[PDB]
């Protein structure tokens, strides 16, 4: 993958009314965690998805796996575990997210998704 | 040598911070000015007097303004750059911005790794 | 079966209570529903990251109060204004919430029956103390062990613990508490994540609680509502209720909204229950006035829309001897109970007082800007963490007296977009609580020559802690009250208020834990009747 920039110029320009922007998606459903940049934190914790496993894989099924419900390592009696977006997301949202993780960090030519969202629920 | 090479260069020169990103720049550029070049213009004019010796008032008030572009992100009471505004960075070690989680929930318990000290 | 007006953190617990006994349901929601994603982007864009009420937007149908600019939507009049705030939106004042979920102490539950003033509940803590904890079970409230003394008697332990506290927190609780143990500075008892919990994430010092938490670390009503849907409950946003039905049996029979068109709606139910917020609730109250109950539903009392109470509050800041870097981790962990009760509170009021945990680095960086003077990058950033990181704020919580000629009803001139006439609401604070102020600037100047305070500023002007309560007050007898204390209307059997409007005293904490109890105390009372 490779640092976003894509929110560089998102940032003082509204809102979009109505239409997926993928790009927005990311940001206010995730960055507060991966960082804008989705370079992820200093100390490891949450991790940097743009040299990700997962992120760029070849059939992202584990990809959005993870967008849809989250992970929970309860591992070393200090557990952790990424939300879920079961319930705060569309499969088509999810499926136009995806495109845009996939294609802006891991290798985008097997970043498919195309409503397989509904099919993973 | 487009009106952005010099303003980059003149902002590097005021924040004293490299390796600012261009994407910003440009937005700050593009609010500092109107749709007017008499802003794009006079910029080199300034690199001179303030790389140099003794600055003209309102010359002065020209840079103050790149300043704060930079540091608060807002020009004209806009947003222009949240994230990467300068005054979050410059304490950094890991840096903290409100609505951004740093390092892990712990994090905020051992003393802060002041910079520049 | 059950209709639910307002989805605040009040009415959605009720909506799924009821929603998991198998009990047909109908939430009515006034705004309309905003995703999580969504809000954090409008702040992060917002130029001033201190009006916490921006980042949601007063859609015309169902507007709320907003200061940035004044939307004046509230018509304020009397010796003080009564500038406070809430969240027209499916979820409720919650999404903008601290997330402190404080107790109220026993004799708060006695004021009068102890202290002479104010006025008594028909209810004792040891009646809400178990409720207290299923409280703290469902919103899931992080609290210290029983090495610090909460004076509010625990059953049970919390249950989650806190994380470790703030540099900045952990300093100046030990400072002041080695000082004078009077003060009694503790961690706060919040319904913030320690650890995952409730199927939700944890705490990573975003430092935006309000105006929003963009993870669900802190709870949001907007927990329950989801949890509600999927019992079965029926949500309705953009149904703005204005006006209620009555039948023979002065019961509640049918309530009335309008969608953001303005066409107007009718809804029937068994049980009623008026879960808007502490503004609006006797609002609706006092519109639904009929030939059989000339002073509006549930208004024999006269008393809806009066004994309106919210936390005078009163704050000071400084530069402190010594380095803080406040911002690293949430908003506000610690809070200094030490004057929560006592005997002088038969004369001035008792206040908690909570240090700041706020990112200061946005606000300080602009107080050397607007000095307007040029200066070198390594001066600049010299005075950034100078000043950002010396930085303390104390604001308190004020308690006044619920008062009759402190009242709520909707202006007979004034009226908002769909033509609902809007809340006129006159306040004024007595000298009560201009005596509490006074010893409490006494504890500012001190807690400032013990953290080597300079350039120490006042701020004695008495500031909106947005915690509406006494609207519906709640009583014994019908005569000076409008609800038993079942929070059950004395004039409708079937309609149940489930709010800060029915509680008697506003105590000297935060009462959304008190109201969520309060709320699933009724989803008990509602479950066996229905
Ligand atoms: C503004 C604020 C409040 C606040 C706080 C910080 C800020 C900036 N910090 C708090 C804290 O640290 N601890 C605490 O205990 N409380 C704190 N608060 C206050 C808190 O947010 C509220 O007291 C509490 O959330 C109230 O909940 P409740 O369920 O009683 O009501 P609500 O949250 O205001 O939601 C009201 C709902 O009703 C709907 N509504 C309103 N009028 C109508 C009409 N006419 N028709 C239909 N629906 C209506 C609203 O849309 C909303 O859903
Ligand atoms: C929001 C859209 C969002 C996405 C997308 C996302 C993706 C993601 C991936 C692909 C992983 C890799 C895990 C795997 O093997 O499949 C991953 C891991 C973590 N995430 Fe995440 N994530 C999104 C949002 C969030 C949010 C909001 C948080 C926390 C608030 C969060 C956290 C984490 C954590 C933690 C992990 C890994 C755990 C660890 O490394 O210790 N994510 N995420
Ligand atoms: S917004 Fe989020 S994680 Fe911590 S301090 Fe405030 S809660």
């Amino acid at each position: 993958g490779k640092p976003a920039e894509d929110g560089l110029k998102l940032r003082g320009v509204a809102l979009a009314s109505s239409g997926i922007d993928p790009a927005r998606l990311y940001l206010g459903n995730c960055a507060t965690c991966h960082q804008m940049q989705g370079k992820g934190t200093p100390d490891g914790y949450y991790p940097s998805l743009f040299h990700n496993s997962t992120v760029g894989a070849s059939n992202p099924s584990n990809l959005v796996q993870v967008i849809l419900n989250g992970v929970q390592r309860k591992i070393g009696s200090e557990d952790i575990g990424m939300p879920a977006f079961r319930y705060d997301l569309n499969d088509a949202q999810i499926a136009a997210l995806t495109n845009y993780v996939t294609a802006q960090f891991g290798n985008p030519a097997a970043k498919v998704t195309e409503q397989d969202v509904a099919k993973l629920r | 040598t487009a009106p952005l090479d010099t303003f980059m260069t003149l902002s590097e020169s005021l924040t004293g911070k490299k390796g600012l990103s261009r994407v910003i720049g440009e937005r700050l550029l593009q609010a500092l000015q109107k749709g007017s070049f008499k802003t794009a213009d006079s910029l080199p004019q300034l690199a001179g007097a303030l790389a140099s010796g003794s600055l003209t008032p309102e010359q002065e008030s020209l840079a103050l303004t790149i300043l704060e572009a930079w540091y608060l992100g807002i020009v004209d009471n806009v947003v222009i750059t949240y994230e990467e505004a300068l005054m979050f960075g410059v304490v950094s070690d890991t840096l903290v911005i409100r609505s951004y989680c740093p390092n892990k929930p712990g994090f905020w318990a051992d003393k802060p790794i002041e910079r520049q000290a | 079966d059950v209709v639910v007006v307002g989805s605040g953190v009040a009415g959605a617990i009720v909506a799924h209570q009821l929603a998991m006994a198998g009990k047909a349901v109908i939430l009515l929601e006034a705004g309309p529903r905003m995703p999580r994603w969504e809000i954090v982007e409008r702040f992060r864009n917002q130029p001033d990251k201190m009006d916490f009420m921006a980042p949601y937007p007063s859609s015309p149908w169902a507007p709320h109060p907003e200061y940035g600019p004044p939307n004046d939507y509230l018509i304020l009049k009397g010796e003080h204004k009564f500038n406070s705030q809430y969240i027209r939106a499916v979820g409720g004042t919650t999404w903008h919430w601290a997330a402190s979920a404080w107790r109220f102490i026993p004799n708060d539950f006695k004021m009068k029956s102890v202290y002479g003033v104010g006025r008594d509940w028909p209810i004792q803590y040891d009646d809400l103390e178990p409720y207290y904890q299923r409280a703290e079970e469902e919103l899931g409230v992080w609290g210290p062990g029983p090495e610090e003394d909460l004076y509010s008697p625990r059953k049970q332990p919390y249950p989650m613990p806190p994380l470790p506290l703030s540099f900045n927190e952990q300093t100046i609780k030990t400072a002041l508490n080695n000082y004078d143990p009077k003060f009694h500075v503790v961690t706060e008892p919040v319904a913030r994540n320690s650890r995952p919990y409730d199927g939700r994430p944890t705490c990573c010092g975003n430092n935006n609680c309000m105006p929003i938490c963009p993870i669900g670390a802190m709870y949001n009503g907007i927990v329950h509502v989801e949890k509600a849907e999927r019992a079965g409950a029926k949500l309705i946003e953009n149904a703005v209720v204005y006006k209620l039905e009555t039948g023979p049996d002065k019961r509640i029979v049918a309530a009335l909204y309008k969608d953001k068109t303005g066409a107007e709606h009718r809804v029937e139910g068994k049980y009623f229950v008026l879960a808007a917020n502490g503004i609006e609730t006797p609002k609706i109250l006092l519109m639904s006035a009929n030939r059989d109950f000339p002073n509006g539903v549930a208004n024999s009392s006269d008393m809806v829309g009066r004994n309106l109470m919210d936390h005078p509050g009163t704050g000071v800041s400084f530069y402190a001897s010594e380095k803080l870097w406040p911002g690293r981790g949430p908003q506000e962990m610690t809070s200094l109970i030490g004057f929560r009760d006592g005997p002088f509170r038969a004369t001035e009021a008792a206040k908690k007082i909570h240090l700041s945990n706020l990112s200061r680095i946005d606000q300080e960086t602009q107080k050397i800007f607007k000095a307007g003077k040029l200066m070198k990058p390594d001066e600049l950033d010299a005075q950034i963490r100078d000043r950002s990181a010396r930085y303390v704020q104390f604001d308190c919580f004020h308690e006044i007296l619920p008062q009759p000629e402190n009242r709520i009803v909707p202006s007979k001139t004034a009226t908002d977009a769909i033509g609902i006439p809007r809340p006129e609401i006159t306040y004024a604070i007595d000298d009560y609580v201009k005596r509490g102020a006074a010893h409490t600037r006494e504890v500012y100047a001190t807690a400032a020559k013990v953290l080597g305070g300079t350039d120490v500023v006042f701020n004695d002007e008495f500031a909106p802690n947005n915690h509406i309560t006494g609207s519906t007050i709640m009583g014994a007898d019908a005569r000076d009250s409008v609800v038993d204390k079942d929070c059950r209307t004395f004039d409708h059997p079937n309609l149940f208020i489930s709010s800060s409007a029915t509680m008697p005293t506003v105590g000297t904490v935060n009462v959304t834990l008190t109201i969520a109890a309060l709320a699933l105390r009724m989803s008990d009372t509602l479950k066996k009747e229905v």
